[PDB]
């Protein structure tokens, strides 16, 4: 982004990731690194000893924070005074965190010189209009009774794999790809992850991906016409930008964070065909009834409210059951997945071997 | 061509001599056959 | 064929029947009416032998008038066997002419500079030439003679002295013989002449026989990195006419493009509607017309081999 956008010189600037670590020996140069590669204490490698010594011993000008709603951490804040400079920037779209240390950026950066309303900009057709919508998947009767008995972390994995969500999954998949849209399905939990991306046969990303793998990955399903439709996970939440991603679903959730549902939105907030007449992108929640979902649910939306996006409420999707097959139709089937998920809980002597 | 160059002849041949003669562990397999390489745009 | 390359043809037509014998000109026109010509070709083309068409092609390979190009052939019902193929490569050509033009001037030249200079001696018995300087130290006590060294024997005046003009009418005819040449060079000088090569004189090859043994394709090893010494050298448009039936057809495809781009954008259906009550989701003229004509009609009256291949 910064080479397109401005004449910055490709000489001058050094990526400081995990693959790469050389630094310009340019006299005035650009670092674009990450937090976990410059707030590290204890443990630092040969090869990336030195990058850090000559990030410190530079007086920098100038230091961008991205997502600066993670700075005031335990450790994070640390490379705010480490790194020497004069101006200080903080860019975030979601400026809240579920503990108090919010208020902790006055005297690390500064305060807030600027905020934009979100509705002001979709009218204007600078991002992407979205219909919110909240899926009342009733859990079938056999996994619910195994919901009252059993603990609460593992009530988490009872309540997001419940076939009723996979059939909802399945029929807004199908019905939208269709449309021509390209779909984004979020699961914070890996295993409800694998086993949809499994079940349907598309690919998929996590936490124990390779920088590479993922990229091609991203890569392929923006301009690979077959791959549609792709399976994140909580390293998509945020910063990860597609011009393309226009529906968005979400099976898992981390529990009753309200910025994890804004940041997850924004992928598709900046849609490619966000101008075209009568266009709206869609942010689909499937969350199971009579459970402790709902209370995360109607809690973790609570800032896009504010924003002033309004959540539907959907009860029945109209067609569903004309699919032709739907995962999980029989209760043999169903049986087996419950079970399946609930069982989850002398140099000579050489030659001799 | 260099003898008849020194003589101001324009030598329509050149020295021959001067003919320049010119990662590891992935992690999702299942989609084995499909994902194309698209590497630059 | 560019008007160069006949400038150059013709150059070296004029020098191979000027300075070059009768079977000189055979050999040449034969590879200069073809391409690349094998030496098999060349010599059933001309009908003379091995031991005739030796000299030949040795002299104007050694002028650079021709060049050779050896390559491995095999035959698919025979020993394989290696062919010579002879043609012109235009830039050495010209540098051999052109050098050659030169330097015979130069000599006829000297040699007048030279033949204007004093006579000199020359010893009679001896035939050793003496310079009028190295005379001078030899004349003997009376200084009337001048003495050989080694036979010590009058020495006798050396020719050249009436030569004066002959030298000079020499190089008159010269100059004017030879001016198809100056004004071929001048013309060539102007122009830019690209170097030859067994392959690329192979694109204006005329075969010369029906059944040639000699295979005229040149088909390079794989991945030789072997160099051998001087072997290198420096869509559809279709048309459719629409008809008035067409038009209303093509209107007709347009309108449904725009309907299903409509569709593409619309949104779905439990979007639309508060779905709270539903429940839940879950597994005759003719005649007329002819009756006219004849009545129109009436009144008008009253007035009045399996190989691998792909597809192109
Ligand atoms: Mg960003
Ligand atoms: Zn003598």
């Amino acid at each position: 982004q910064f080479l397109q956008w401005c004449t910055l010189q490709p000489e001058n600037c050094a990526v400081f990731t995990s693959d790469n670590k050389e630094m310009f020996q340019t006299e005035s140069g650009l670092v674009v690194s990450t937090y976990s590669m410059v707030a590290n204490t204890r443990n630092r490698s040969h090869d990336s000893q030195k990058v850090m010594d000559f990030l410190t011993g530079r007086e920098w000008g100038f230091i961008i924070l991205d997502e600066v709603h993670v700075v005031p951490a335990a450790m994070f804040r640390r490379v705010v005074s480490t790194i020497a400079a004069h101006a200080k920037l903080g860019l975030t779209a979601t400026l809240v965190r579920e503990d108090d240390k919010i208020g902790d950026l006055n005297f690390l950066i500064g305060p807030k010189l600027y905020e934009a309303n979100w509705m002001e900009l979709s009218q204007k057709g600078h991002i992407a209009n979205v219909q919110c919508a909240e899926v009342w998947c009733p859990m079938t009767a056999e996994f619910y009774q195994e919901y009252l008995r059993e603990t609460a972390r593992k009530r988490m994995l009872l309540y997001i794999m419940n076939p009723t969500k996979f059939q909802a999954c399945q029929f807004l998949i199908q019905y939208h790809e269709r449309r021509g849209d390209k779909i984004i399905v979020f699961s914070d939990n890996v295993y409800a992850l694998q086993e949809y991306a499994l079940k349907m046969g598309k690919p998929f990303i996590y936490g124990s991906t390779p920088q590479q793998e993922r990229m091609n990955i991203l890569q392929n399903f923006q301009y690979n016409d077959q791959i549609n439709t792709i399976f994140l996970s909580k390293v998509g939440d945020t910063s990860i930008d597609l011009p393309e991603a226009t529906c968005l679903i979400q099976i898992s959730s981390h529990y009753g964070s309200r910025r994890q549902e804004a940041q997850r939105l924004g992928r598709i907030l900046r849609a490619k065909r966000r101008n075209d007449e009568g266009f709206n992108a869609f942010f689909y929640s499937l969350v199971s009834k009579d459970t402790q979902e709902m209370y995360y649910s109607t809690k973790r939306q609570a800032f896009l409210v504010d924003q002033g996006y309004a959540f539907k409420v959907i009860t029945h999707l109209h067609g569903m059951e004309n699919i032709p097959n739907l995962a999980y139709a029989s209760p043999r089937e169903r049986r087996e997945l419950l079970q399946e998920v609930l069982l989850k809980n002398h140099p000579l002597i050489r030659k001799m071997y | 061509p260099r003898k008849l160059q020194d003589l101001g002849l324009k030598p329509a041949s050149v020295d021959p001599a001067t003919i320049k003669r010119q990662k590891g562990k992935i992690t999702n397999t299942h989609m084995t056959g499909i994902l194309k390489d698209y590497s630059h745009r | 064929d560019r008007p160069i390359d006949d400038i150059v043809k013709n150059l070296l037509k004029f020098v191979v029947r000027g300075f070059y014998g009768g079977s000189f000109v055979l050999v040449l026109d034969a590879i200069l009416f073809h391409s690349v010509l094998a030496e098999d070709d060349l010599k059933q083309l001309l009908s003379i032998n091995k031991t005739e068409l030796g000299p030949l092609i040795a002299r104007l390979r050694s002028d650079r008038l021709i060049s050779i190009h050896k390559q491995r052939e095999y035959p698919p019902n025979s020993k394989s066997v290696e062919r010579v193929y002879y043609y012109v490569k235009y830039p050495h050509a010209i540098d051999a002419i052109k050098w050659k033009v030169h330097q015979v001037v130069q000599r006829l030249k000297d040699d007048l500079d030279k033949n204007s200079e004093p006579n000199g001696y020359m010893c009679p018995i001896c035939l050793t030439k003496y310079t009028q300087l190295e005379a001078v130290q030899l004349l003997n006590f009376d200084r009337t003679e001048f003495l050989c060294s080694l036979c010590d024997e009058p020495l006798v005046e050396d020719d050249s002295g009436k030569k004066n003009k002959e030298k000079q009418d020499k190089l008159n005819r010269l100059m004017d013989q030879i001016q198809p040449i100056i004004d071929s060079l001048k013309k060539i000088d102007d122009s830019r002449i690209e170097e030859n090569t067994f392959e690329i004189a192979l694109a204006r090859l005329i075969p010369p026989q029906n059944q040639s043994h000699a295979a005229y394709t040149y088909n390079p090893k794989k991945g030789s990195t072997m160099f051998r010494p001087g072997d290198s050298a420096p869509a559809t448009l279709h048309i459719n006419i629409t008809t008035a039936s067409d038009e209303v057809a093509q209107r007709e495809l347009q309108e449904r493009q725009a309907e299903e781009k409509r569709k593409q954008n619309a949104v779905p259906e439990w979007h639309k509607q508060s779905t709270i009550g539903k429940t839940a989701l879950g597994r005759e003229e003719r005649e007329n017309e002819k009756t006219l004509n004849d009545y129109y009609a009436a009144l008008a009256k009253k007035q009045a081999l399996e190989d691998e291949f792909e597809d192109v």
